[PDB]
């Protein structure tokens, strides 16, 4: 009737923020140009995780970010390893092959417009397909450990001073 | 190793459960083994201990004995007593939908499993309906208790399955109640529709149709559980009519549920409305046609410093 | 984005038409009682294949079905292996279990309806299911050659019997050879008991129309016709399986010249002028290039 | 393509005697007192223009030479068929000619791969396939064709395929190299062509159907993936094995085993006009967004093909709707492909507004995006695979069964 697909548990890291590590507001801000905010808010406003969040997480979301300088070929990501970190779609032409029981196939191309790797936010995940770079740009390597940390001991301040 | 093996039961994400026979008695019983592996490469032990620390001072009729556990150099092996019979999800399947009166006993079961947990302060967590055995007197029981938790309290804990969620896990809300709420308002619809209740070929929708909250009126539904589908999908939880901290003075007073006499069926006396058909020991009939994979025992001591709880 | 799919190639078994030799009627031969037939019947008019199918097949495969006796615990067909069989559950109920990523997990059973492997008869591809015994049963179905052979046979007798009786009338000379396949393609059946009429008087006759098997007495009624009085059966043109009648209808345009009878069981065909007007449009223009022959 | 003597039914001389009848005919006929639908209006025109030039020989003589041009074209076109048919070919190939590189994609049927010339060096494409499968199978006949489509091309759609060369136990057929890539994946990244878009694939799928049928070879096979996309702005077909051409009817079902039209599936005859029913669904995903069949069972998908019903979301165009409208009932009898010449009420539909085919005929105008070429070996926009070498022993296995090749 159907092929039935397998229904593997989803979880992760329990980050429990109230007696957990050693620092304390460790936010490692990242400034950067003012125009590059501008152009990346355009697309920041629209996600499902920023159309419903405080003002002053999204502005500590757009402050912090890294930046990383991807040349022409390069297998920086492969399906396999485990996946920790959200790219967005800043600029230039990049191939999405998945490797579909072990054959490849473009899934979609993303040539500064869209928006992908939010999934790797959502849980524990592996790579969602190869990133093939088909020339030269500037990608952001925002890392997993970062947002779930801040995004919720915002809101457990909230709650206990609020 | 005192346990012969005879042949592999399950294999999953959970891990692997193959049946033995006790030397010291001869009966047919499930062993589990925990494996490591992905424990290690997934960071699971929280859950594991968590899990442990809830059956040291915990026994009810909707629960699987904990009789010999077998901690070795390297890997871990849980018995328990087996239940010949299967899943219903299966017979679910090869059928197609139950009757009301299915449905009105699963609804009975569940509210007696959550009044159960809440009474000892506990959480089920993860719910799917590959969690279930139906013997042949009649006594269900649940099996994959892991994904648990001691005390309620307040926390940020992310698992289950995709199938299965709510704009509070999303983004973690406490989600107390609402995580064992209102994904089981749509549990009854894979039990009451002829197809699957999500059907997408790419997760984005399946999560837009969790946040969108709309159940899609099926072309051949009772006029009885559609006014209580229409309301049980809800982002809070106190504007519910039907939702007192009692649990009893809500679901027996509602319109097609009335007549649950959860007094008889507490005590595990009424029998089951569809009982298996038994052959001989171990029956596989209800059961796939999986295989075995490749097995293998412990060489030498890895990870044995992990559970030293014991 | 999207789960996707395959592109796999599909394959179906070949035949050789110009091959007419074949069986005199069937080869296995095993008549059941009148009750297991009925239900096989009533079993089968809900598959899809038997909606247009005509009660001389059905009695074919009927007369030629197999029936196959499987005891408790018995096991033939399996999974992986070129399906080479098919079978359908008279009685009984039987799991069927089907792979799925190394597990063979179930799809359901049938009680008195079913057919395990119908689609294996549409096109040669591996077995995609696994068969398990349960309790003493019989199975009735047929093999997959044979199915196809009898198909095949049936097919094209019923496309070689019908154009030679027409190709006798030496009106047809603007038909192609291959507009005779869509013409003979075009044409249906209808069948009409005693007292049945065919079509009401003073009707429009702008068509055509050759009766397939049953004698037919076209009459009208006596008035306008110098003739008896008294209506009877006026000897207009007795239509057999060979003769034809309508053909005169197009450049005449005569009065209304009478109204066809069905006598008992008649069997006739159902053409249509509006299938024939798609390619070469209305036959009053086709039929003016032989004015040789009526001028 | 009215022509002026079969508007009123007149030979060669055209006198004052069928004139006045077919005039009264048309008056009776087309009347703008009564009717005043669309597209009479026109017929009438075409009707008046082709009465009053009937009676003038100095206009009707362009439209004489034209049709006997098209005739001497057409005869001379069946000519080169029936030699080509009657001539054979063979023992024209060599192995130890090109090398392989790697795979570009395996099939149930054969393997695409890339291969380089020792001689002078240049990429290609060459099909790979094994006899194994096919003694199994038995399927000569349509390996057969492939031998006469070899030498039938004189097109330029038609792809000009190489010398192929016949081994032991392996079969090998080189092509033209496709830099670009196929439209299947485009499609599926894409998912929602525009109107221009939209339009040229219309033109071509209708062009490529009209050189079809001008041979009166039927194509049978039919899929996404035989639809390729070259760097010169253009689209090729591929895997012509399934063509033939029989006299009679025919029973080898393969090919469309999903797009399949209700009149096939209960194992009975067809003609070419069911290879625009199995790709008119193919337009559908050109449309909406979704795959046609929202199933996975062939139960549902056959329930879903005989059941005729079609969605009619807020994306569709006004012409489309209404030539998906039109061809809805099972028993497709009044197709539109089954008529005289077949190219009328399809190219004077409202979908072609506007068409140009002598544009497209010498090969002239440029596609609205060309796919990148990225130099030679250019195999980014093709889908990769895994690779594959021939692992077979050198060993005769049932020679006379392929000697024809």
């Amino acid at each position: 009737i159907n092929r039935f697909t397998r229904r593997a548990s989803v979880c992760a890291e329990a980050y429990n923020p109230d007696e957990e590590e050693d620092d304390a507001e460790s936010r490692i801000i990242h400034p950067k140009t003012d125009d590059q905010r501008n152009r990346l808010q355009e697309a920041c406003k629209d996600i499902l995780l920023f159309k419903n969040l405080d003002p002053e997480q999204m502005s500590q979301v757009l402050d912090a970010m890294f930046e990383k300088l991807v040349k022409e070929g390069e297998h920086v990501i492969d399906q396999g390893d485990d996946g920790d970190n959200f790219y967005v779609i800043d600029r230039g032409t990049f191939d999405i092959y998945v490797k579909c029981d072990g054959v490849g196939r473009c899934v979609g191309n993303y040539d500064n417009r869209g928006s992908f790797g939010e999934l790797a936010l959502m849980y524990n995940t592996p790579r969602a397909a190869t990133i093939t770079a088909t020339s030269p740009g500037a990608l952001w390597g925002l890392d997993r450990v970062t947002f779930r940390r801040i995004i919720v001991k915002n809101n457990a301040k909230k709650r206990k001073m609020y | 190793d005192q346990f012969e093996r005879i042949k592999t039961l399950g294999t999953g994400s959970f891990g692997r459960v193959m049946l033995v026979k006790h030397k010291e008695t001869g009966n047919h019983y499930a062993m589990k083994i925990l494996d490591k592996q992905k424990v290690v490469k997934l960071k699971q032990i929280e859950h594991t201990l968590n899990e442990k620390r809830i059956l040291q001072a915990v026994n009810f009729p909707f629960l699987v004995k904990l009789e010999f556990s077998f901690k070795d150099n390297s890997n871990l092996y849980m018995v328990m007593e087996y239940v010949p019979g299967g899943e219903m999800f299966s017979h679910l399947r090869r059928i197609g939908r139950f009757s009301e009166p299915h449905a009105r006993f699963y609804a009975a079961q569940i509210v007696l499993t959550f009044e159960y947990l809440h009474s000892l302060d506990l959480i089920y967590r993860d719910l799917k309906p590959e969690n279930l055995l139906i013997d042949q007197q009649g006594y269900i029981q649940v099996t994959d208790f892991g994904f648990a938790k001691r005390v309620k309290g307040r926390t940020w804990t992310l698992c289950g399955t995709p199938e299965y969620l709510a704009p509070e896990i999303i983004l973690s809300k406490g989600y107390n109640k609402g995580v064992d709420w209102w994904a089981l308002g749509v549990l009854i619809y894979e039990m009451a529709a002829g197809y699957p209740p999500f059907f997408a070929d790419q997760p984005i929708q399946i999560y837009e149709k969790i946040v969108s909250g709309k159940v899609r009126f099926p072309s051949h539904f009772s006029s009885d559980l559609k006014d209580l589908l229409r309301n049980l999908l809800q982002v809070d939880l106190t504007k519910r009519f039907g939702n007192l901290k009692n649990g009893v003075n809500d679901i027996k007073n509602h319109k097609w549920f009335a007549t649950t006499d959860w007094i008889a069926i507490y005590q595990r006396k009424v029998e089951a409305p569809f009982i298996p058909k038994f052959k001989g020991p171990g029956d596989t009939s209800n059961f796939d046609d999986y295989e075995e994979e490749e097995i293998r025992v412990s060489i030498n001591e890895k990870c044995g410093k992990e559970f030293s709880e014991f």
